[PDB]
């Protein structure tokens, strides 16, 4: 016995949480009350037939934590752990970072250490915002380098919805992403994608859903968490943990951002058109469409992969899909690793929501690596930054919150930095 | 929450806002009288941000009515939706600057001051936390823009926190109605680039031929105008009133919208505008919104964006639809009108959707805008001050109220300093 | 128990104590006749503070009525609810002061003095323990102040022990209804500053523009005025006389005001108040209340406490309401006030709470508040009072009823040092 908590801010990050929370009550039984060892990793046993998620809903603006409190769920989560703000960022790094969030972020911190409290067993962080949002950007930073302080080498994991190369919802979206990328660059133990174009045209184009909304997206991190955690909320052949997540991918502190897939995105009429075989799946998820990143990996060098196949899955299978990925061009290495490979399997069935996009299935599994490609999109922010701040536009509403422009320069050159490390 | 308190100036302004207050009440289900009715729990969950809590399961605006003169009040008051407001709201003079700014800023607007600071301090203090502000005058009225002028500061000076917009006016450049309304909208500009966060250009001219063609009418009315301008009330409004899959409010738009504190000048917009025998054989669908998104047909403020460069871009829309069509279709405004568009400010188009989709339209969109263009009205407006302030004509009424030279000389200098800057942007 | 005797004096006086009488018979459920008809035990378990052990099942108030004329004696007997008080407590004098008090102080008043004095210390004796009195009556008069003088000085000499509160009605600065009324305020408050605990000043043409403004009325009546005296009646009295979390009486707020003796001047106060359009349509809340309870509006004596600095606040509240929302806005009152509050005497605001609210309202709310804003009306009422003195005008009438010149020099004098010590405190 072990836990682990998740941390949710701004409204795509509380979006988040709610939908993966709904994932693990669904799966374990829970029905919108909290009743009828595993499950223990995420639940709390107090009482008689009673769970309560590990979390902390927190955002500037209310109005997501308002949604949640008027869903049928209410008696699912504590009413104390959501967070409600007065003054949302706005689309502002400085502002969730300095004006709001310094003043709010004592109490969630103060009781997030409870919550590690009576979990002696905390294998880690579950971080879910965005980058786009200035809450989700400024304030998740800034309690992400007060994790790092308060907790010292404790593992944490960072769920970001990077803003789309042509999808964003603000124009002032370059300014937060480089602000919170610089801030949170030397603490993030890993950094995942999200690209919402991307997903949007999977969604349309594999599950063939020509008006998909926010839910599929919300699944879609759904999936992605219960794939990541079914290691440690189910045994398997050879179980992960998050501490081996990092080590594998991190040989270098200056390179933890790898990219996330899933493997398959099938409607249950699809379903019927197409039953999973591990090379045929693998295969699948490895080409670049399938990925849920808007960056081609073979423009550059992969630098490890790490299959988490759930399920009735062979390991023998696994070895040699794996190996037959290995012999074939399309798939390219580092030079100084040759062996980065990590399979974990897992006997738990993904599983499904009624209603749901995704069909039932009884195995699946999840595509993981650090793909060469993010530095392409890490450029062409930079280059969007430089032009849309050469001129000097939007800094004013950051100064107004009490800095000059040096600070935006200096982060620019450490992403270039970071950028030119490839 | 995030409570916001109308201030109306003007018989113009007053007319607007009233035009406004009935539009709420048919997008939040609010009668007559101002009882609720509608029949989705979204119009009313989120009342309290242009209502206050009114004993017997009622709801009032939070309006704010101010004039120099009562005729446009019993008028109003007696209008439609009348009794929805109480008559403490409704303050009025006995004067009449006559379409002077120093005569409404000065001489009627120093027994009038006082009221409209305590009764926007009511609204403030008796809310629960004043999200901002929104005014609407004219500035080729006298009185309207000194009381914006007024206003403006002392919300400046009280509130420097709480941001806001202004719903100017600008007098239409092809017609006079006012002699002296060079000045007024002098003064109302030079205390706008001093005491406003942002503010939207409103000329009549553009309504004017949008009503004559767009919607294809031979009698254009002040109707349609309010109508049209409470239209962009609800599409600004409607990401902080109503729930949406990628919520905005004020603030976001204030954000994303003003590079430099003295660039805060855009230029509003609305879609789709068609007739009973057009909408019926149009197409219903976003492309057809993005041939209307830029145009100088469908265009607010009579100055062509295509002669300047846009700085950037704000979208809201509210309907239902995906979101990578309106991503795609941003993308692909960039790719043909990259020309007209600014290249060193990339992806300048900021997107955002509210579920809820106004009253009687599943579609609506409002063009946020900002463009060089406004350029052009402001370098016109500055040479014809000095046309005839060069032979110092009408000057009495105004040094009669306790005005100088050299006051209206750093005044037209701002503007100056103004266009140029913009200008360089350019 | 801690039973308080009523006397009044004047017509003014009279009308008021009437109201008063009528409005304790609405929130004691007492008939127009005397008969109890309460809906609940609160209204009736401390009847005895005001009503006396009546045969019958009655209950009759315990009133004393003193005039020099018998007009206003026979119109409120003749009023309504003129049953309820027996003939014995009506006693009156035939000559009338006309508005002099040197008149009603000796040459009437040595008739009416025995018949005053046997009626007080009837109504003390026959209850079980006097708490203290309260008298109502108008400084412009000359009788009515003469009576107030009198038996305040004849209370002190006899109950030393017992305090008491005078609601005594201070001309109006704006109206000279009275030539000589300046002296009667003189000699009212030099016997004030000597024989009152403490005194609550009433101004007219404050109240006159509350009910003109505040209540939103074309035709202010006496009535109106006298109906704001009976809340302030019931808001000062409810707490001694209902059950409340927070007991309190006049003791406690003597003790809570009075820092010197002779600095025992108030101005009292009430909220809310809003008409039929208005109140259903503001917030019933405690912040609607808190913005009342400081401003020039409503507002009870006329002079404006944003000069000078208050003293300490008493703020009494009757409803349904936790006492921590109190606490935080007295609080934030402080927070925002603090320029016009004083700076010695921190957390100057008492907090007390009556549990019952009053009929018809489920909050009322008395603002007793102390601030050096009377000193303005002390000032001008001296300066006056030198102005026509200096010219010796009017002096026959008083020293023809056995006055003397320095003996309103001393009067002044004491004025003089009462301003001075205000003004120090400053
Ligand atoms: N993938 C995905 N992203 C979402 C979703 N909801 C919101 N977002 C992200 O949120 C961004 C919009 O801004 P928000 O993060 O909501 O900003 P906010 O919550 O208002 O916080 P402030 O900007 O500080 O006021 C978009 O760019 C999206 O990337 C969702 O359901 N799915
Ligand atoms: N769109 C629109 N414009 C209006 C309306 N009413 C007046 N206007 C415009 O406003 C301008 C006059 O502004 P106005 O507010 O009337 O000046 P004013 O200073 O307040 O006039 P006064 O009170 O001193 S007499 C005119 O050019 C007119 O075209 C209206 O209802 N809708
Ligand atoms: N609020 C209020 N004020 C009143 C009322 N009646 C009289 N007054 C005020 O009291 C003042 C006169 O006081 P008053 O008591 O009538 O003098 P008086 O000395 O008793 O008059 P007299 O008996 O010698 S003839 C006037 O200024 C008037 O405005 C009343 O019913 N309500």
């Amino acid at each position: 016995m072990r836990e682990c908590i998740s941390i949710h801010v701004g409204q795509a990050g509380v979006q988040i949480g709610n939908a993966c929370w709904e994932l693990y009550c669904l799966e374990h039984g829970i029905q919108p009350d909290g009743q009828m060892d595993s499950f223990n990793t995420f639940f709390s046993e107090t009482g008689a037939g009673k769970h309560v998620p590990r979390a902390v809903f927190v955002d500037l603006e209310p109005t997501v934590v308002d949604e949640v409190r008027t869903g049928t769920y209410r008696q699912l989560f504590h009413p104390e752990q959501l967070i409600t703000g007065k003054e949302d960022a706005a689309n502002n790094y400085a502002r969730g970072h300095y004006t709001i969030g310094k003043e709010i972020v004592d109490l969630v911190l103060d009781r997030i250490r409870k919550l590690a409290d009576q979990c002696t067993g905390l294998q880690g962080f579950l971080i879910f915002h965005s980058f786009g949002g200035g809450t989700g950007s400024g304030f998740t930073s800034l309690l992400m380098e007060r994790l790092s302080v308060d907790y010292g080498k404790k593992s944490k994991l960072e769920f970001a919805i990077y803003p789309a190369p042509q999808v964003s919802t603000a124009v002032v979206e370059p300014y937060n992403s480089i602000l919170t990328t610089h801030t949170t660059l030397e603490h993030s133990d890993c950094a995942f994608m999200v690209d919402n174009e991307a997903i949007y045209d999977i969604c349309r184009r594999n599950l063939d859903i020509e008006r998909p909304t926010y839910t599929n997206l919300n699944r879609l991190i759904g999936q992605i968490v219960s794939s990541i955690t079914a290691s440690l909320r189910f045994d398997g052949a050879l179980n992960v943990d998050l501490t081996e997540f990092q080590t594998n991918l991190v040989p270098y502190p200056r390179i933890h951002f790898p990219l996330v897939t899933y493997a398959p995105v099938i409607s249950a009429e699809k379903a019927y058109h197409e039953q999973l075989s591990v090379a045929e799946i693998t295969n699948a998820c490895f080409e670049p469409a399938n990925q849920m990143v808007k960056c081609d990996p073979r423009h550059g060098k992969y630098m490890a992969c790490c299959m988490l196949y759930r399920g009735d899955v062979v390991p023998k299978d696994v070895n040699a899909a794996i190996a037959t990925i290995k012999t074939k061009r399309t798939i390219q290495f580092v030079d100084w690793c040759p062996t980065g490979f990590k399979v974990g399997i897992n006997y738990q069935p993904p599983t499904v929501v009624p209603g749901g996009d995704l069909a039932k299935v009884q195995r699946a599994v999840c595509m993981l690596s650090n793909t060469t490609a993010i530095a392409e999109a890490w450029a062409r922010l930079d280059h969007k930054f430089d032009l849309m701040y050469a001129k000097r536009a939007f800094v004013h509403w950051y100064v107004g919150e009490g800095m000059e422009e040096g600070e935006f320069s200096e982060a620019r050159e450490d992403l270039a930095a970071l950028e030119k490390d490839y | 929450m995030r409570e916001i308190v109308h201030i109306q100036a003007g018989q113009c302004g007053n007319q607007i806002g009233a035009k406004f207050w009935e539009i709420i009440s048919d997008e939040h289900g609010i009668d007559a009288t101002g009882a609720y009715h509608g029949d989705s729990d979204l119009q009313l969950e989120r009342i309290n941000v242009y209502y206050n809590e009114a004993s017997g399961g009622k709801y009032v605006p939070r309006a704010v009515l101010v004039d120099l003169e009562p005729g446009t009040m019993d008028s109003v008051r007696s209008g439609p939706f009348g009794q929805i407001f109480r008559p403490d709201n409704f303050v009025f003079g006995q004067s009449g600057a006559g379409n002077n700014w120093a005569k409404g800023h000065y001489t009627e607007g120093a027994e009038l001051v006082d009221s409209v600071l305590d009764v926007v301090r009511k609204e403030a203090e008796s809310c629960d936390c004043l999200q901002g502000f929104q005014l609407t005058h004219s500035l080729g009225g006298g009185t309207g823009s000194g009381m914006g002028t007024l206003l403006i500061s002392k919300i400046r000076e009280e509130y420097p926190d709480r941001i806001m917009n202004t719903y100017s006016v600008v007098p239409s450049p092809k017609v006079s109605d006012t002699v002296v309304e060079p000045y007024n909208a002098t003064l109302s500009v030079h205390q706008l680039v001093e005491n406003t966060d942002e503010t939207y250009c409103i000329d009549n001219e553009a309504l004017y031929d949008i009503c004559f063609r767009t919607l294809k009418l031979t009698t254009p009315t002040y109707g349609d105008l309010n109508h049209l301008v409470s239209l962009t009330m609800s599409g600004v409004t409607t990401c902080l009133r109503f729930p949406g899959q990628l919520n905005a409010d004020l603030r976001k738009l204030a954000v994303n919208m003003v590079p430099f504190p003295r660039l805060h000048f855009f230029m509003p917009g609305f879609a789709p505008l068609t007739s009973r025998g057009s909408q019926q054989y149009r197409a219903l669908t976003v492309p057809e919104l993005t041939q209307q998104m830029f145009d100088a047909k469908n265009m607010m403020a009579a100055c062509d964006p295509r002669h300047g460069r846009y700085l950037t871009v704000a979208a809201i829309f509210r309907g239902r639809m995906s979101m990578k069509e309106v991503d795609e279709q941003m993308l692909n405004i960039q790719n043909k009108n990259s020309s007209y568009f600014v290249e060193w400010i990339p992806n300048n188009v900021k997107t955002a959707v509210c579920d809820i989709p106004p009253r009687g339209l599943k579609m609506s969109a409002t063009f946020i805008g900002n463009s060089t263009a406004i350029q052009e009205l402001f370098k016109r407006i500055s040479e014809q001050f000095t046309a005839m302030f060069r032979r110092k004509a009408f000057l009495h009424w105004y040094t009669g109220e306790g005005m100088d030279e050299m006051e209206f000389t750093e005044a037209e200098s701002n503007m100056n300093d103004l266009v140029s800057e913009y200008q360089q942007y350019q």
